[PDB]
């Protein structure tokens, strides 16, 4: 016996109502820029054939990287960068991303649904 | 397995319904639930029946799958089984989930 049952109000109900064999509905998406992954390198998943995009990084792909890499460096990541003052996980990263010192793989997507892996180590960072 | 009235395909243990011990077993065609020790299901559910599966997910002590029936009705299944309980829910959801198409209608 346990009247736990009826001792609350407001159960999380995780709503689930079946819904199988549902349309696709190619026009139910929103983006359609280079929305691209940041892994961790290491596992280093990459295709086999010619890359088509350019081993650069502008702000979008560094600025991903650097907010990804504070977060790790945060949760007390170490620094694979040399340190002249650089205490902030922001400023560690920035040198680590300027310098492609940051592990991580950024696998670039285009619109008609093509995907690209590019390591910071293949990027050319254009600060 | 378990064909002691029906062909149960999935079998979970330490379930309650209401202040009631017991354990969930789904059989073929329906949910049917019975209390630790006894040889008879107290409760079993067809899928036609059965309107809609609620599922409470972690964050609360208490894992529960709720079928709200037709009329409004409902079965409070708490998964009580400390090591799986949310994982049971689950298991079963997805099962009973899929189990109640089977009794919904076709494509016509």
């Amino acid at each position: 016996m346990s009247d736990n049952e009826d001792n609350f109000d407001g159960d999380d109900f995780d709503d689930v109502e079946e819904d199988e064999g549902l349309d696709d509905l190619e026009n139910a998406e929103e983006e359609g820029q280079e929305n691209v992954e940041i892994l961790p390198s290491g596992e280093r998943p990459q295709a086999n054939q010619k890359r088509i995009t350019t081993p650069y990084m502008t702000k979008y792909e560094r600025a991903r990287v650097l907010g990804t890499r504070a977060l790790q460096i945060a949760m007390c990541a170490p620094v694979m960068v040399e340190l002249e003052g650089e205490t902030d996980p922001l400023l560690i990263a920035m040198k680590e991303l300027k310098a492609r010192k940051i592990p991580i793989i950024i696998r670039r997507y285009l619109p008609d649904g093509s995907y690209e892996d590019w390591g910071v180590d293949e990027l050319i960072i254009t600060d | 397995m378990a064909t002691s009235s029906e062909e149960v395909l999935l079998i979970v243990k330490k379930v309650r319904q209401k202040k009631q011990d017991g354990a969930l077993y789904l059989m073929a065609e329906r949910i049917a639930w019975a209390p630790e020790g006894k040889d008879r299901f107290t409760i079993s559910h067809m899928y036609a029946d059965i309107k809609c599966q609620k599922i409470s997910p972690e964050g609360k002590a208490k894992i529960q799958l709720q079928l709200v029936l037709h009329a409004g009705d409902t079965t409070n299944f708490h998964f009580s089984n400390e090591s799986t309980a949310v994982k049971e829910r689950d298991a079963v959801k997805d099962l009973l989930q899929q189990l109640l198409p089977k009794f919904k209608r076709k494509a016509n």
